[PDB]
């Protein structure tokens, strides 16, 4: 048992988000599956479950927008969330749950998926523009970098010199700018390096893009 | 409908006894099948406790839990580095398929000495400026505790428009980082004598400056 969520990492406001859960090492007719999400900086939030018999329960606050179904055939469980807003941006987790019934009700999560971040935004998939940075104009050490500008959605990956350069590399978490697009930056501090060469390697999987930007260390 | 209320924050030093409360009502916690979950940085949650008191497989026995009435408590007997994480209780309410998670607790392990921020300020690239855009990037690293404030200045006056600043995030070396971006037109950049990023950390300010005429 591992659970795996699949679906879009980005969807537009008012549309319907639809996720699938598979990756199962057991039968849906033997165990209940739950969905749990976590909006950024919020607590875990229950969405609902479907038991072995296909009976569903839902978070009562969210229920009007939620649909969970399954098909034992393909060992797949679905979630749909209707009329999405930015409040629906979250990491979505598929789970297996213990649900059982002095008359007290038993609940716990047995197994957790890895989770899939989904962002709800008016912005659609946008590959970054990469710009070279140098601190020069602000010293035996120069700091170089790359600005990874105006992309959607997360994530972005940065290496230097194809992975050869790791020491003194610091890549920062992104900011969401007033544009509605993300930017993040990677920097490297170089002790020199007269004819040594510095290239940042940016990957934005959602747009299927890789960018190499050469950055001038001269100062 | 119900709410499981936890402290927002808890802290201690290595080896100390730390507790996390989870207060509900007779319809949730009071019914006695509380569970607990840990979420370590950049990992899916893991189950710690179920049925008020049982420990999940593989969880160290410094973790224990109990319940009295409508309040459940998770206790870590000897706080370990790896225990810096977010913690959540949960309970069914009125139905085994209606789960309520608690509001969540961030646990920090104290120990790190104070460390000031390193600040690097980058001016806009020529390539960006060609696009009629200028982004100044202030990168802030290796500070502890994880709390900085950022003020941008142009010729000694404060700018607030078109600034986005991150909160502090944990680095792999257990200090913190943050960044700030000021988005200008190429004209506003060029029009000023100097721009400054001024980072304050617990009352002490590290300032970096760039002058368009030199950059």
């Amino acid at each position: 048992v591992q659970l795996r969520e699949s679906g879009p990492s980005l969807v537009q406001p008012s549309q319907t988000l639809s996720l699938t859960c598979t990756a199962s090492g057991f039968s849906l007719s033997d165990k209940a599956v739950g969905w749990v999400r976590q909006a950024p900086g919020k607590a875990l939030e229950w969405l609902g479950s479907i038991d072995t018999g296909g009976s569903t329960g839902y978070n009562p606050g969210l229920k009007s927008r939620l649909s969970i179904t399954k098909d034992n055939s393909k060992s797949q469980v679905s979630l749909s969330v209707s009329s999405v807003t930015t409040e629906d941006s979250a990491t979505y987790y598929c789970t297996t749950v213990h649900q059982e019934t002095i008359h007290s009700y038993e609940f716990h999560v047995d197994a957790w998926g890895r989770g899939l971040l989904v962002t709800v935004s008016s912005a659609s998939t946008t590959a970054p523009k990469v710009y070279p940075l140098s601190s020069c104009c602000g010293s035996s050490t120069v700091t170089l970098g790359c600005l990874v500008s105006s992309y959607m959605p997360e994530p972005v990956t940065v290496t230097w010199n194809s992975g050869a350069l790791k020491s003194g590399v610091h890549t920062f978490p992104a900011v969401l700018q007033s544009s509605g697009l993300y930017s993040l930056s990677s920097m490297v501090t170089v002790p020199g390096s007269g004819t040594q060469t510095f290239t940042c390697n940016v990957a934005h999987p959602a747009s299927s893009t890789k960018v190499d930007k050469a950055v001038d260390p001269r100062c | 409908q119900g709410v499981l209320t936890q402290p927002s924050s808890v802290s201690g030093s290595l080896g100390q006894r730390v507790s996390i409360t989870c207060s509900g009502s007779s319809s949730n916690v009071g019914r006695g099948y509380v569970s607990w979950y840990q979420m370590t940085p950049g990992s899916a949650p893991r189950t710690l406790i179920y049925g008020d008191t049982n420990r999940a497989s593989g969880v160290p026995d410094r973790f224990s839990a109990s319940r009295s009435g409508n309040t459940a408590t998770l206790t870590i007997s000897s706080l370990q580095a790896e225990d810096e994480a977010d913690y959540f209780c949960a309970s069914a309410e009125g139905s085994s398929s209606n789960a309520v998670f608690g509001s969540g607790t961030t646990l920090t392990v104290l120990g790190q000495p104070k460390s000031p921020p390193s600040v690097t300020l980058f001016p806009p690239s020529t390539e960006e400026l060609n696009g009629n855009k200028a982004t100044l990037v202030c990168l802030i690293s290796d500070f502890y505790p994880g709390s900085v404030t950022v003020v941008w200045k142009a010729d000694g006056s404060t700018i607030t428009r078109n600034v986005e600043t991150t909160r502090a995030s944990k680095q792999s070396n257990s200090k913190y980082a943050a960044s700030s971006y000021l988005s200008l037109t190429s004209s506003d950049w060029k029009s000023k004598g100097s721009y400054s990023c001024e980072v304050t950390h617990e009352g002490s300010t590290v300032t970096k400056t760039v002058k368009p005429s030199e950059c």
